[PDB]
């Protein structure tokens, strides 16, 4: 079953279930980070989703099709983490991005803080379209973290 | 096994809480995917 919105990863694993992750269903394709599942197969139901397109570098990977979410973040608008955590409710949290400079242009980034298994967590622009995936970062000096907005090429 | 959960709609909520700064960083990203401060 591949029913459009937000899922949580699992991992069943000794007893009980552990988040490892969070990811988003979008035209029958299955999106998440690639340090989620570390790109191996998934289970949706009765059915297996098996990945598709993948990048370590991005931290990406897609399942059952190519890389959907297209949207970009327009640089001056705030924008808001749909964050999934570990054994709570689904909750959106509006924040307007900071920037990674890089050699090869500029990310946006997010300054919010959130357990591992968040990663994958979608960040939204104001339409509701998903701009990016959170969770590959940085620590600055005082601990806190800073997430890119990290988007796939459709 | 790993598995996936629905979790909810993907939708932005009107009345959200509005937190965090908007740093600017000097980063660089490695051929394994990780972020560095430079
Ligand atoms: C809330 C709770 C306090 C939780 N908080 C976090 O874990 C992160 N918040 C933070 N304030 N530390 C947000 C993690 C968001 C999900 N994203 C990742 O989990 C990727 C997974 C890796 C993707 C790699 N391509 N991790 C990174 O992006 C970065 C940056 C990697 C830098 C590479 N030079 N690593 C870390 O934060 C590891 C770390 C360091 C010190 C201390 C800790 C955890 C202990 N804190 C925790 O347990």
């Amino acid at each position: 079953e591949t029913t459009d919105g937000v899922y949580r990863v699992m991992t069943r694993r000794l007893l009980g279930s552990t988040q490892v992750g969070v990811g988003v269903m979008q035209e029958g394709v299955f999106h998440t980070m690639w340090h989620v599942t570390k790109g191996a197969a998934l289970r949706s139901g009765e059915g297996r989703l098996d990945p598709y397109w993948g990048d370590v570098k991005q931290d990406l990977v897609s399942y059952c099709g190519p890389w959907k979410l297209d949207a970009a973040w327009d640089g001056l608008s705030e924008v808001q983490l749909l964050a999934v955590p570990p054994g709570e409710r689904a909750k959106n949290i509006q924040t307007l991005p900071g920037i990674f400079k890089t050699k090869d242009g500029d990310i946006g980034a997010v300054a919010l803080d959130y357990p591992a298994g968040t990663s994958g967590s979608p960040i939204l622009d104001k339409c509701g379209r998903v701009i990016g995936l959170y969770g590959n970062g940085v620590v600055i000096k005082n601990g806190s973290y800073v997430s890119a907005i990290t988007q796939g090429k459709r | 096994d790993m598995y996936i959960e629905r979790a909810g709609d993907i939708t932005w909520e009107k009345d959200a809480e509005v937190t965090g700064n908007s740093p600017r960083l000097d980063v660089a990203l490695d051929e394994s995917g990780d972020f560095s401060l430079v």
